[PDB]
RNA sequence: UGGAGAGUUCGAUCCUGGCUCAGGAUGAACGCUGGCGGCAUGCUUAACACAUGCAAGUCGGACGGGAAGUGGUGUUUCCAGUGGCGGACGGGUGAGUAACGCGUAAGAACCUGCCCUUGGGAGGGGAACAACAGCUGGAAACGGCUGCUAAUACCCCGUAGGCUGAGAAGCAAAAGGAGGAAUCCGCCCGAGGAGGGGCUCGCGUCUGAUUAGCUAGUUGGUGAGGUAAUAGCUUACCAAGGCGAUGAUCAGUAGCUGGUCCGAGAGGAUGAUCAGCCACACUGGGACUGAGACACGGCCCAGACUCCUACGGGAGGCAGCAGUGGGGAAUUUUCCGCAAUGGGCGAAAGCCUGACGGAGCAAUGCCGCGUGGAGGCAGAAGGCCCACGGGUCGUGAACUUCUUUUCCCGGAGAAGAAGCAAUGACGGUAUCCGGGGAAUAAGCAUCGGCUAACUCUGUGCCAGCAGCCGCGGUAAGACAGAGGAUGCAAGCGUUAUCCGGAAUGAUUGGGCGUAAAGCGUCUGUAGGUGGCUUUUUAAGUCCGCCGUCAAAUCCCAGGGCUCAACCCUGGACAG
């Protein structure tokens, strides 16, 4: 342990803290309009065609976001809503998309996870 | 000035009613400098501390309507 | 709907009454400051300038007698009160005996 | 009223003496003694107390905004550095 | 009565070490779903700009009156006006402020409406003035002349303990009004009490020193000036100091605290709701009135906006309640009432009171209940698996008897009202009795390992999954669907955020030969520590006691709403 007399001179205290995903002033979700909807390749162990879109937030920042599930309907003028979660396979992508909200539609014919992916109840 | 009455602590249907020693320029349910005693409406619980009363009334304290009646319901304030 | 007769809640009413309470208190305070400055000019120049033969009243203590009566008449009203009205008398009574010939 | 002892460091001021009070007090979170030193501007209308004298300070009527303490007694003589 | 971890850096092992997950919590949002009740809570993002209504008025037992309404044949009562008191209470916001703002402990140089204890006095006069009336300038706002008039409007005179002063002496106050064969209230001065509000001092009060210098009334001293009061608060002069590494100044950020969340504790992160304190309220500045606010719903000036105009000139500002626009992931009825408690006024009645008491919207959270109970096959259809000899979903269902809270319908009906022609918003209230009938009421996540729970198809590094290690290139329990199972529950899941896990800043709790780590080596100031004996001091320390540590949280024991949440007594604790 650092000696008791050096603990009065220096006094150990943490930092200003860095955030994992800057979604402003402690806000859970953030709204924004999609600028460019493109397709990008993953890292070294994976090889697929993942759909990523650059979302222009309400603050003025343009960060990338991942689209979950099979099939979507996001255009160049679509008003989407982000979540805030890393994928760790695609570099730069720190956000996720909440489907079933605003302009983002839910996944068709999905029977499993209806709370996430934004799917309604089939009768 | 200072006066005697009762405040509110118990909300909704259950109005318990608090103790007293507060100024007129303050709140309905705020700061109280000294404690005394209270009464519960739908119960047989009637306190009202007698050595605290008459000791506070001698130095410019005004006895208002609500502290009265519950004063004469007990053995205090009579021709004795 | 509106009323058949005319009405307007005068906010200038509380201002006019405040100006009426001011004009009385200002005229009595400005009097107590102008009369005091007339006395301070007699204590400054050391006025032993005698001209009256009937009454040998000295001009340095004559205006101080008018100053005493000018301070206590302001203690009646809401302009000047206690402790302050005693302080205005204590400082004027200190310099009349200090700046005087023995 | 409160009484605190200390040594005079500066005397080059008109009717005012700079008294440095040393106070030893243990830390509530830790255990050891942490020394704090604050200088008080005491009143001395008789200009008797010079630099190096250890005097006790009592609370009184404020003669200024920084000055509120007066030096009434004296426990020991000059305990300063040699010239 | 309090302290469980595991996965992953290797061929592997043991260390070191970062990352990740299991937990709780959050005035939360989103996605799916959605039966109620009790209690609490609800722009945390623009202190942004605001339609409308309301949020402070009350007294004629202070007056000149009487424009309404009700009697009588002039009294209740009362529109305006003078005057008294309150608009500096309450409500809201936290922008600003790390600062003598706040918290804790002391101090002296104070003021202080209404209330209260004591003593004395309350005599005798004067000149006006709104309202009103006759004219009159203007679109309006706002007014401009002349005349009349009352009072607890005002101003003298007389008297005077107090005040000034060493003393002698000098000098200043007034209101009267009501019921009654003289009571009640109020008025003026002084000396106290109480309560409130200023002022002084010390400690603790964020981060960055790749901000180390800062400071002229700046620090202090004499004299006048000034404040309720001490004082550089102020002016002139004299001295020239004053602050700083136990870190000033500067920059960024921020209301403080009681407490709240987590944690075994310590500690860490915060301080929404409730309560104390401070500050602000269109922005900047200033003063007046008054005991007190230099004052949200007051005034004046300037500025940016909005609105009116006969453009000459004027009126406003919700960080009060409810609402609008806008921003935002997101946060509600432009409701009812004075009945109850409280505030303002009044000798009362009573009036005013979106303070508040209630209701409404919202599963936002906590708590309780309910959506059926027993019985029922040799395990029926119909699905999933199948070695097809079966098994499973399954008592699950159907089929049978039974009870029916809550929801629904009908009839009663406690208490919160003390006051006291018997006075309630809430209320078709709580709760109770009866009548139909299960009749109206469940889902969500997950199932490779940590993580509690399995296979068969389809797809097939394709599409997609993912907190981490990682899964998918034909039979992958980690993709997609189905059957089944697990967990939880009207909640579930996801995300955000703090704490825990991190003895990974360790004060309680860690380390520096090689894993990150002794500065290359000395001298040395401040600072930290310091042999042995006796006496003394006793400051630290320790014991006991007296204050304060607000209340409410938390904890212990005990009560009341059918339980609980919640509410509540005393104690404990406030280190």
């Amino acid at each position: 342990m650092p000696t008791i007399k050096q603990l009065i001179r220096n006094t150990r205290q943490p930092i200003r803290n860095v955030t994992k995903s800057p979604a402003l002033r402690g806000c859970p979700q953030r709204r924004g309009t999609c600028t460019r909807v493109y397709t990008i390749t993953p890292k070294k162990p994976n090889s697929a065609l993942r759909k990523v879109a650059r979302v222009r937030l309400t603050s003025g920042f343009e960060i990338t976001a991942y689209i979950p599930g099979i099939g979507h309907n996001l255009q160049e003028h679509s008003v989407v809503l982000v979540r805030g979660g890393r994928v760790k396979d695609l570099p730069g992508v720190r956000y996720h998309i909440v489907r079933g909200t605003l302009d983002a539609v839910g996944v068709k014919d999905r029977q499993q996870g209806r709370s996430k992916y934004g799917v309604k109840k089939p009768k | 000035m200072v006066k005697l009455r009762l405040k509110r602590c118990g909300r909704k249907q259950r109005a318990v009613y608090r103790i007293v020693a507060i100024d007129v320029r303050s709140r309905r349910e705020g700061r109280d400098l000294q404690k005394v005693g209270f009464y519960d409406p739908i119960k047989s619980q009637t306190y009202l501390n007698v050595p605290a009363i008459l000791d506070f009334l001698e130095k410019g304290a005004q006895p208002t309507e609500t502290v009265y009646d519950i004063l004469k319901r007990a053995e205090v304030f009579k021709e004795f | 709907a509106a009323a058949p007769t005319k009405k307007a809640d005068s906010a200038a009413k509380r201002a006019r009454q405040a100006e009426k309470r001011r004009v009385y208190n200002k005229s009595k305070k400005s009097e107590a400051r102008t009369r005091m400055k007339k006395v301070l000019e007699a204590l400054e120049g050391l006025k032993k300038k005698t001209d009256a033969q009937a009454d040998e009243i000295v001009t340095v203590e004559k205006l101080i007698g008018e100053a005493y009566s000018a301070i206590d008449k302001a203690v009646k009203v809401k302009a000047l009160h206690k402790n302050t009205g005693a302080r205005r008398k204590s400082r004027l009574a200190r310099r009349k005996k200090a700046v005087e010939i023995h | 009223m409160k009484t605190m002892q200390g040594r005079v460091v500066c005397a080059t001021s008109d009717k005012t003496v700079a008294v440095e009070v040393v106070r030893l007090a243990p830390h509530p979170k830790y255990k050891r003694r942490v020394r704090m030193k604050k200088k008080y501007q005491a009143h001395d209308p008789d200009n008797q107390f010079k630099v190096g004298d250890v005097v006790r300070l009592e609370k009184s009527r404020p003669i200024s905004k920084t000055k509120s303490f007066v030096a009434l007694p004296v426990i020991a003589r000059a305990a300063r550095k040699a010239e």
